[PDB]
């Protein structure tokens, strides 16, 4: 009545709207995934250089997994600029640049954008536009000795400061008067470099504190380190919708025995449809056939004579039919599954045309 | 580690008729009992091929294709690169009992770049300098390679066949299967292929031919391998 | 003055033409906040300068 925009039906066929097996669930198959970055060596590594002298290591062509050093407690302090830490893993630059070093508990903060300071200015310079994450970790069990660890020094005297992501090693006197030295200490004469005291009696804000930089370039070259890509399960005999490395589709998977070069990763037949999608895991060759959908049809004697109808499922088999999911017994024909007729011997003239040969009418409906 | 050479080697090069060679897949989908039209890189069908019997310098262009006939593995080394020096990155390919060696920088080459073999080789002198770089990569006949670089990637197809006949090439017909893909990109313009081992080396003959962009007709057959392929731009039958 | 306040945290967007003023603390981590900001928790809702 709603299709037809009309409180009343003659007899005859029509065609109402239509219907399609939804999926049930989502599987993803992705490689097996390995190559992860070195970052044991860099977090945990036997001990760090000075800050004048901070360590560079390049991360490239690896997978590296920041949830875990995110979720990671023993960090005391972990500011992250450029994007929020939630996000690691989702986006990625083509490179890291880590920058390791050591200093006082206090200079933690020094280490940001647009901050001034002794070793902001004399021994790593930050740019105001840096993106990536600082870590700085406590390492007074490690680093300070109870006789005073000078292995650590710092630049304290230099006419300039130092420009972003540079490095200075140099042991020149600082000469701030202007009197010349050759290479001798004297009146205005003073060494840049002051070794660092830390020591276990130091309390909070003086222990040695490990800081390690991480900083994301994005070259044109095409990404290559940043968080690992969930994998799931698989299942077959039910339609669902999958991401096989990035193919998505929905259809059913079952076995095939077609054969692929070892060098493809799925077929096709024709029109540009995918017909065989291996898998990246156990490596297997699959088929793929969507589960059938089809017009319903409604046959109705008409208005006038009864109010009972006939329903027609179009070219699908009759093994899954889903409040009609019962009604009366249920038939198979070739031209679809009909529900709500009764099927009978006898072979009269044609009503109601149905297809493939067969039709049905009004006696109930047969 | 290398030095000067007084014997200049240098031969004309002759001329040969290419035939029906240098076919690969295109892509790497699966197709049964298909006739499939498609356009890219090829190299054109009934060309002339340069064939060399030190090496010279060979522009890259586009593509290359590279060919052959040797016996137990003679050719080894490939360079490649716009300036061959310190200034611009530099690729070096080494063939072994593995697959391929590779190595992606500014390196420093001679004259004579050449490996050396020791007679439990053990000998290396191609280059002299090592500055930076982190692209390292490890993994009677007749030998196949199509060098390709697109849009950032570098592509290596390779193929063997054996064969008996001498002088020209076989009038047989095998694809290139895809061996190596590099997702780095470099504006490769000239390339080089290394010396074997004062040297001793004059039977190292070579073909050498170019790409055009074209568009071919390749036929599939059920087990998804090509068995023929079609020209379009050659004649007025094959444009048909 | 500080009688201007708005929130830098929330769980997900907002709708169109709607307002929340929830006043709760934040889980900036997976360390539970448990009504209390300790570590990994801060409070969406400040003033400015
Ligand atoms: C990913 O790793 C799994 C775990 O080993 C691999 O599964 C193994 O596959 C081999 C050969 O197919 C079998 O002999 C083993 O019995 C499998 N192990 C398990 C636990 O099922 C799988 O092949 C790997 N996928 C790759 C390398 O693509
Ligand atoms: C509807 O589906 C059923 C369930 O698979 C089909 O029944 C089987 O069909 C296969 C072929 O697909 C036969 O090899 C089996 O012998 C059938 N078994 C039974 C118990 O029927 C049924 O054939 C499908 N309907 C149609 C019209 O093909
Ligand atoms: C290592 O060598 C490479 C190659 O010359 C240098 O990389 C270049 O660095 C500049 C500076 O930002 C970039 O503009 C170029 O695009 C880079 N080119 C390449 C090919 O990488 C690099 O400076 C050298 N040093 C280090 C530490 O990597
Ligand atoms: C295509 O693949 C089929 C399946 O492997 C090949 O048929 C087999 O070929 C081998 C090789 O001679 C025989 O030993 C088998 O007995 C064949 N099987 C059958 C059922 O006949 C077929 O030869 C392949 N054809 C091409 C052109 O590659
Ligand atoms: C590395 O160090 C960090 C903090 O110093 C710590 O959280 C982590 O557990 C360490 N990892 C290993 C493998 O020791
Ligand atoms: C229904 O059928 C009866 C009997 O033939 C007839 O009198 C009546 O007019 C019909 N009404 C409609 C709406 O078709
Ligand atoms: C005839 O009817 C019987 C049941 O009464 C049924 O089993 C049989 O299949 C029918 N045959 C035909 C040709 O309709
Ligand atoms: C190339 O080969 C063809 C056929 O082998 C020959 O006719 C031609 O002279 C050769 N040289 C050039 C420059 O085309
Ligand atoms: C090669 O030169 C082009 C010149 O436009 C440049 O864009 C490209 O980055 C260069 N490639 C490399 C690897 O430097």
């Amino acid at each position: 009545k709603c299709t037809l925009k009309s409180f009343t039906v003659e007899k005859g066929i029509y065609q109402t709207s239509n219907f399609r097996v939804q999926p049930t669930e989502s599987i993803v198959r992705f490689p097996n995934i390995t190559n992860l970055c070195p970052f044991g060596e860099v977090f945990n590594a036997t001990r760090f250089a000075s800050v004048y002298a901070w360590n560079r290591k390049r991360i490239s062509n690896c997978v590296a997994d920041y949830s875990v050093l995110y979720n990671s407690a023993s960090f005391s302090t972990f500011k992250c600029y450029g994007v929020s830490p939630t996000k690691l893993n989702d986006l990625c630059f083509t490179n890291v640049y880590a920058d390791s070093f050591v200093i006082r508990g206090d200079e933690v903060r020094q280490i940001a954008p647009g901050q001034t300071g002794n070793i902001a200015d004399y021994n790593y310079k930050l740019p105001d536009d840096f993106t990536g994450c600082v870590i700085a970790w406590n390492s007074n069990n490690l680093d300070s000795k109870v006789g005073g660890n000078y292995n650590y020094l710092y630049r304290l005297f230099r006419k300039s400061n130092l420009k972003p992501f540079e490095r200075d090693i140099s042991t020149e006197i600082y000469q701030a008067g202007s009197t010349p030295c050759n290479g001798v200490k004297g009146f205005n004469c003073y060494f840049p470099l002051q070794s660092y005291g830390f020591q276990p009696t130091y309390g909070v804000g003086y222990q040695p504190y490990r800081v390690v930089v991480l900083s994301f370039e994005l070259l044109h070259a095409p990404a290559t380190v940043c968080g690992p890509k969930k994998s799931t399960n698989l299942v077959k005999n039910k339609c669902v919708n999958f991401n096989f490395n990035g193919l998505t589709g929905t259809g059913v998977l079952t076995e095939s025995n077609k054969k692929f070069l070892p060098f493809q990763q799925f077929g096709r037949d024709i029109a540009d449809t995918t017909d065989a999608v291996r898998d990246p895991q156990t490596l297997e060759i699959l088929d793929i056939t969507p589960c059938s959908f089809g017009g319903v049809s409604v046959i109705t004697p008409g208005t006038n004579t009864s109010n009972q109808v006939a329903v027609l499922y179009q070219g699908v088999n009759c093994t899954e039919v889903p409040v009609y999911s019962t009604g009366s017994n249920v038939f198979q024909t070739r031209a679809g599954c009909l529900i709500g007729a009764e099927h009978v011997n006898n072979s009269y003239e044609c009503d109601i045309p149905i297809g493939a040969g067969i039709c049905a009418s009004y006696q109930s409906i047969i | 580690q290398c030095v000067n050479f007084t014997t200049r080697t240098q031969l004309p090069p002759a001329y040969t008729n290419s035939f029906t060679r240098g076919v690969y897949y295109p892509d790497k989908v699966f197709r049964s009992s298909v006739l499939h039209s498609t356009q890219d890189l090829f190299l054109p069908f009934f060309s002339n091929v340069t064939w060399f019997h030190a090496n010279p310098v060979l522009p890259f262009n586009d593509g290359v294709y590279f060919a052959s006939t040797e016996k137990s593995n003679i050719i080894r080394g490939w360079i490649f690169g716009t300036t061959l020096d310190s200034k611009t990155q530099s690729l070096l390919i080494v063939n072994n009992a593995t697959n391929v060696v590779i190595k992606v920088c500014e390196f420093q080459f001679c004259n004579d770049p050449f490996l050396g073999v020791y007679y439990m080789e053990s000998e290396f002198r191609v280059y002299s300098s090592a500055n930076n770089c982190t692209f390292e990569y490890v993994s009677k006949n007749l030998r196949e390679f199509v060098f390709k670089n697109i849009d950032g990637y570098f592509k290596i197809y390779s193929k063997h066949t054996p064969i008996n006949l001498v002088r020209g090439l076989p009038q047989g017909f095998s694809a290139l299967e895809p061996l190596v893909d590099l997702p780095i990109g470099i504006n490769i313009t000239r390339f080089q292929t290394l010396h074997i081992s004062g040297w001793t080396a004059g039977a190292a003959a070579y073909y050498v031919g170019y790409l055009q962009p074209r568009t071919f007709l390749l036929k599939y057959n059920e087990n998804g391998t090509i068995t023929d392929a079609v020209d379009c731009a050659l004649d007025p039958l094959s444009e048909t």
